[PDB]
């Protein structure tokens, strides 16, 4: 009862951590949805070929005030946003673009203190499943790398400050949590033996096949 | 006995027993958009081609053969794939080992779909080369393949390169040859893709990979090979339309 | 009390981020999996000779059997937890088995004579009670469970042990488990082989599942680094 | 399915950004209601000639602490009133004005940190459908301009902060999104091709029909 | 989680700024539009001849024939992606194409030969299968999906291309696309005219759609700058 792949393949977890400001360098966070990353997930989703799910996605979004020496501060409440770029949409170059405005791309106003913000991303596949194994080429010329389809792709995830809260400097952390839901999988295949190496390919270091023992007869 | 079962110009002989495994209870049928999308079948494609034979030894780790890769070369199979554009095919494999009663061993014949190889050196991908072998079949390695600055496919016997035990294959469709009771092995896959229709040059359907569990051992004077055969059979193979609505 | 709190073990209705955009419909693609206990009930090869160097390379699959010096002589054995044990651990089942707290059912065991057809032997497969523990000689192992296997005949010999169940919490690694029972092989009779055919043999051993398999209490796999 | 009007016409577009303090010159914000300010929504509603939708008004109000030297500050909480002036009514000249108050103007009072305000306007013309494009002067008389029908008067909005929350300066930016609902739209016309220029006119500059090639045979 | 959150694309009910006011009742406006697909389904014309400062002018629909020096060569040829494609970008097919991210369908194209009453000929019109090249001479063009049309019988000839599907994403500018067909048009005859009439001619395409069209992922338009 706990086995079936819906008790199985849907577990919050998290697939990743930034720290964005209102002044300096760093302004706004991004990262191109992909599943491969942490590896307590990947490993469980490369027990089938094809899956076919639904993402619930939820971020935790909290703000430390940055050690400096700025006098007569006064803060006031922080307003994010997060913006999800559809697969083939515009993705911003700088915090204050012109793409942040863009309506196609369904961005998410929270205003800090209140329950987190949550948004569902349905299966954007233009093909009839995700495939976590691709034994071909991404293009048809030698210039396409191995093991590669562009019929995965999720999208991209960018969020920023909507306003510079106080006069001093703010340090603003995000936590982005990973839920599949409706799972669908197909053909089953061995468990991963090896460790991972890179979230881009299959490469791996030759192991060996068990622990070892005594002898034959322990 | 014996029997013969004739796929349009080739014969081919088998036992009246063969323990066929149809791949997940399925059998490859034909496919059940309008004008939008006009799909066209061949059939003279299916026939049995025999693929060139391997000498089985002691020293010998294993072999791998990409289904659609083996069969661009011969035939209509061949033609058609540089002709038309979008196809989807299924398979029938026929692994076929003869040696005495005096020889002794294990094979395991197993069908991998998406079976993606991985590379000696972690930074970059296999070349195409080392991955596929076009009439003739590629072989694995007993010790590791030295990393570097190459794109030597990773071929070690045990992670079977695609980095897993070799003792769990047998989650897919796969069959045993025990040299002192079964000397064949058939199996029918079907169709496994995400896709309807898929471009067969850019991508490979299903990979046949045949390794020895337990080593060929014989005494001094009995033939010191044995001559593993494979046949493959395209089955229920479409391909798109050229014409126009 | 209750509300306004991110539980991570939550099932509620998310709004969703792009509305009016139609799903590609599903097709059948074959092998749909249902249940991961169908996975855990297909035969594995068992690594029984993980012993040294066999284990980085193919013939720690293989089980060495050698007709000289084998009047009586213990064949192999291992204990009989799926899970946990370095010639269990690393299976399909075994696999399955380190995402559970809690695990019981019944296990299937094949062994398959992998030698001439002109080789005749016999062979003392006897199976422990969990308390009682691994047999000293052929005599101990006679007295209990046995199955007389003759390699002539029957190529293939099927087990079917019962009251498997967790013996620890977390993981544990230990050798002779005691609430666990062992699977012992014996040489009854020796290699008979004709001339110009190889006495040398070897076995394989193969662990499945069975109806009978409950698993609870899923957690994190201990594999990963 | 995607291409229903009502899927085509009717996404979130950012249609205005200003911002209002609680000191100094500027101290309130004024924006006519009109369409034709964001180029990716009038091109779009540029399609057909003759359109009759309603508005739904989100705004999204953010407070930054301006840099300044007065000490001893403890702010309270901003309120803010958006006050949205129907077609024919009395506009404020000032930020303390008596206008404000005027009880046929539907303002809306809003507390810093809590959900953003939002407000649904009907079909506001006397008419039957708004004119995309006019072939005719404002006024029977020579004064009157061309193209600028007065039957397309969707009405103003006014905002400002209710009161002063602290002892320092106070910079409040408001952010506001169009959102058409039910729309019809009646005889089709071809896409813009040329760039826009204003926002009152459809004066433009001659351009290429397409973009060019290397040969007719190529 | 998932409450108290403004999300750009949601649907819910908004408090009316101005209730108690009647709006003014609808009444019947010729020409309404249900579906964006209607509008593609208008034929347009396509400027072929958009080579240097054609495009600059009126010449860039119009294609030119000339009878002289026309025994066996090619009169006009490109890709079939109507979106991102400098010949169908800008048509209406174009337009309402590129906004979607997603499309697959049937292209319909019509050519009518614009001439004196007096003039007859025969052209080649070749359809190239998606990953095929284009034809090289008439005759590999004659070996193909061909329609030899006469402009003494017939003034106007169609053509109804299908296996027409999105090929990148984003938008992308490029000539001879891989997995899109090619059209091309090859001088069998050439234009045979009597005494005191013109024997250069024009012609011109137009492009539509068909009942089998899908659009999905609504996105940004590239030409607004």
């Amino acid at each position: 009862s706990e086995s079936t792949i819906e008790n199985f393949l849907c577990r919050s977890a998290c697939v990743y951590f930034t720290e964005y400001e209102n002044s300096g360098a760093k302004r706004y966070a991004e990262w191109v949805l992909t599943p491969r990353q942490a590896a307590q997930l990947r490993r469980k989703l490369e027990f089938f070929t094809y899956v076919r799910f639904d993402l619930e996605l939820t971020f935790v979004i909290t703000s430390t005030q940055q050690p400096s020496t700025t006098q007569n501060q006064d803060a006031q409440i922080l307003t994010h946003q997060i913006m999800y770029v559809p697969p083939g949409g515009p993705v911003p170059d700088k915090v204050d673009s012109y793409v942040w405005q863009t309506s196609t791309n369904p961005s998410v106003f929270w205003t800090e203190g209140n329950a987190p913000p949550r948004m569902s991303i349905p299966f954007l596949s233009i093909g009839n499943a995700y495939s976590n194994f691709y034994d071909g080429w991404s293009e048809f010329s030698r210039n396409g790398v191995y093991g590669i389809n562009t019929l995965n792709n999720m999208g991209t995830l960018y969020a920023r400050h909507v306003n510079a809260g106080s006069t001093g400097p703010i340090k603003s952390t995000i936590r982005i949590y990973f839920k599949p839901k409706h799972v669908k999988a197909w053909i089953p295949r061995p468990p991963r033996l090896c460790q991972y190496e890179k979230a881009k390919n299959v490469n791996f270091q030759p192991s060996g096949v068990t622990t070892t023992r005594q002898s034959i007869t322990t | 006995r014996a029997r013969s079962i004739t796929l349009g110009n080739s014969t081919i002989t088998t036992q009246e027993c063969a323990n066929v495994v149809v791949g997940y209870g399925v059998w490859p049928d034909y496919l059940k958009t309008a004008e939008d999308q006009p799909t066209q079948p061949d059939v003279a494609t299916c026939r049995f081609y025999t693929l060139d034979s391997v000498q089985w030894q002691k020293t010998s780790p294993g072999w791998w053969w990409k289904l659609p890769d083996a069969l661009s070369n011969l035939g209509l199979f061949g033609q058609n794939m540089q002709y038309h554009y979008l196809g989807r095919t299924g398979y029938t494999v026929h692994v076929q080992c003869n040696a005495s009663k005096f020889h002794q061993g294990c094979l395991l014949v197993v069908c991998v779909p998406e079976a993606e190889m991985g590379c000696a050196t972690l930074d970059n991908t296999p070349s195409s080369a080392e991955l596929l072998g076009g009439d003739s079949a590629k072989e694995f390695a007993d010790k590791p393949v030295a990393s570097g600055s190459n794109k030597l496919v990773q071929r070690v016997v045990y992670n079977a390169g695609m980095g897993v035990g070799v003792g769990n294959l047998t989650i897919f469709p796969h069959q045993w040859i025990n040299l002192r009771t079964n000397n064949s092995a058939t199996i029918v896959m079907p169709y496994t893709n995400s896709v309807p229709m898929d471009n067969m040059f850019r991508h490979n359907n299903v990979t046949l990979m045949v390794i020895p569990f337990v080593p060929l051992d014989y005494c001094p004077g009995s033939t010191t090979y044995v001559p593993i055969t494979v046949t493959i059979a395209p089955m229920c193979a479409e391909y798109n339309g050229l014409r126009l609505a | 009390p209750g509300s306004c709190q991110f539980l991570t073990s939550d099932d509620f209705q998310s709004p969703s981020a792009m509305p009016q955009y139609d799903v590609t419909p599903e097709m059948r693609i074959p092998g749909e999996v249902k249940n991961l206990m169908e996975i855990a009930e297909v035969d594995s090869v068992v690594p029984v000779q993980n012993v040294g160097e066999k284990v980085n390379s193919m013939e720690a699959y293989q089980i060495p059997v050698r007709s000289n010096e084998g009047s009586g002589t213990q064949v192999f054995g291992f204990p009989l937890q799926p899970g946990y044990s370095s010639v269990f651990s690393r299976t399909l089942l075994g696999e399955i088995l380190n995402y559970y707290t809690h695990w019981s059912g019944s296990i299937k065991l094949t062994f398959m004579f992998c030698g001439s057809a002109m080789a005749t032997g016999k062979f003392l497969l006897a199976y422990s009670p969990p308390g009682a523990g691994a047999p000293t000689k052929r005599v101990d192992a006679m007295l209990g469970t046995h199955v007389v296997w003759d390699v002539g005949l029957q190529s293939s010999c099927v087990l079917c042990i019962p009251w498997i169940s967790q013996t620890h919490y977390r993981y544990v690694t230990s050798d002779e488990y005691t609430a666990g029972g062992f699977i012992t092989c014996w040489y009854q009779t020796n290699i008979v082989v004709p001339a110009d055919a190889q006495s040398s043999c070897y076995i394989m051993c193969f662990v499945s599942a069975c109806n009978d398999f409950s698993v609870r209490l899923l957690k994190d796999t201990p594999f990963i680094s």
